[PDB]
């Protein structure tokens, strides 16, 4: 037979910054925000969710090291905690 | 690889303390995990990202250590944008996936991402609720119940994202 | 450094 | 002296709905987004941050009951947990 | 009153876990915590939102339990919501206080929420990004570094959100 | 029922 879904769910959007502001790049670096999405990746995949290790990302964006930016989390619907348990 | 990897045992203890509340994680052996990275380093009307390929090597190598099959492309148009991403919601390795990271780097606005031809009086952006719009549970429902992580490396603008305070 |  | 500071940061919104979509509302019981707000909001205001709650109610709305509706969380620039400790 | 209390063993134990990565809270004998409800019930021109007031009922209840101070506005119009914003961005309670809730109750459409003389024709509405705009840390410098949680109840279009499949 |  048929049943009904949600047309939208299990999103999680993560921009290098919030609405109207730029973010930074280094010609031989990279984006600061990517650089540090994998530092955090590499370090907290195997214990905390996705949502956290996104948090702790805009955390390290807290104080303005003159290259300001904060990244933002966006329409998210996630409805559970997306652990990547890496090594498996 | 250079990931940290997680531990037998507190993967069970994770998987403990709240089992109902998880995701479920498809066995090693079957799954095809899929990853697209979208990345624009030369454009027509815009100074060039210098620094993308660095970026591009540094994703990559992440989503691979993270199981994923990572398929790169480079210097689109949003057209040529929109039709990687239908392609990408039809691949046949995602009815045995269990989660799908998508990676936008390049130029933008406040409404959107830039296009290779993008220039200030000719338009070449992919607004942002076409990516949730074309992966969703109608037109992508090999992802239905399964984590669609978008990631975007754009300016969202001109503005420095500052303000001044006394101290 | 430059904006993105 | 001045200081640079993030123009904007510490936020956080919750729809009721995902865009292009409909809310529900009861006249004898309101809106489900809100008395299930409530609900969750009563019970585990007193272990768990705001982001977790409001994923807790995503996750109540994740079996399409007709009416069906899925909250969204968006603009989200928490940078770190925001536990309400209710009683003090 | 009916929200269950976080037991001072708990709380340390919360606060000993990650205190570092925690908003910090002010004491509860100096604090005062401002909140805000706009809730639109009748309209003009569309279908009045019956049941409103139980959720203002509701929400204004748990707020206050929670410890804040409630000011509640009903039937208001894009303007008037945008006055009433600025009100309290520059109430004083703020300087005092460690986070703020507003929230939003009416109609509403995919751009923004709809104020009392709303029209098809004539538009009423309140982009949602004039909220963050008007409470950001430029516009209410009271609030930098403290918790600002919006919350609507609102129609975001006409679609039912649903789609078929099957089994 | 009704829609917000």
């Amino acid at each position: 037979a048929i049943k009904k879904a949600h047309i939208e769910k299990d999103f999680i959007a993560f921009c290098s910054s919030t609405p109207d502001n730029v973010s930074w790049r280094h010609p031989t670096m990279g984006s600061v925000f990517i650089g540090r999405l994998i530092e955090h990746m590499q370090e907290y995949a195997c214990s905390c969710d996705v949502e956290e290790i996104f948090r702790k990302v805009r955390f390290s964006f807290e104080q303005p090291a003159g290259r300001a930016q904060m990244p933002t989390t966006e329409r998210v619907t996630l409805t559970r905690c997306f652990y990547l348990f890496p090594g498996h | 690889g250079n990931v940290k990897l997680c531990s037998l045992e507190e993967a069970q203890r994770i998987w403990k303390q709240k089992s109902a509340e998880i995701y479920p994680i498809m066995d090693k052996s079957s799954r095809t995990r899929l990853a697209l990275i979208i990345c624009n380093e030369e454009f027509d009307s815009i100074p060039r990202r210098t620094g993308a390929e660095v970026d591009i090597t540094g994703m990559t190598m992440l989503l691979q250590n993270l199981g994923y099959s990572v398929d790169v492309k480079k210097n689109l148009t949003a057209s040529d944008m929109t039709t990687e991403l239908e392609a990408f919601a039809h691949r046949p390795e995602h009815k045995t996936s269990d989660s799908t990271f998508l990676v936008f780097m390049s130029h933008g606005i406040r409404e959107g991402i830039c296009g290779k031809k993008h220039s200030e009086q000719v338009p070449d952006i992919l607004q942002l609720n076409a990516i949730f719009n074309m992966l969703n549970t109608k037109n992508c429902p090999s992802l239905k119940d399964k984590p669609k992580v978008i990631i975007i490396q754009a300016c969202r603008g001109d503005s420095p994202g500052v303000v001044w305070f006394k101290d | 450094w430059e904006h993105d």
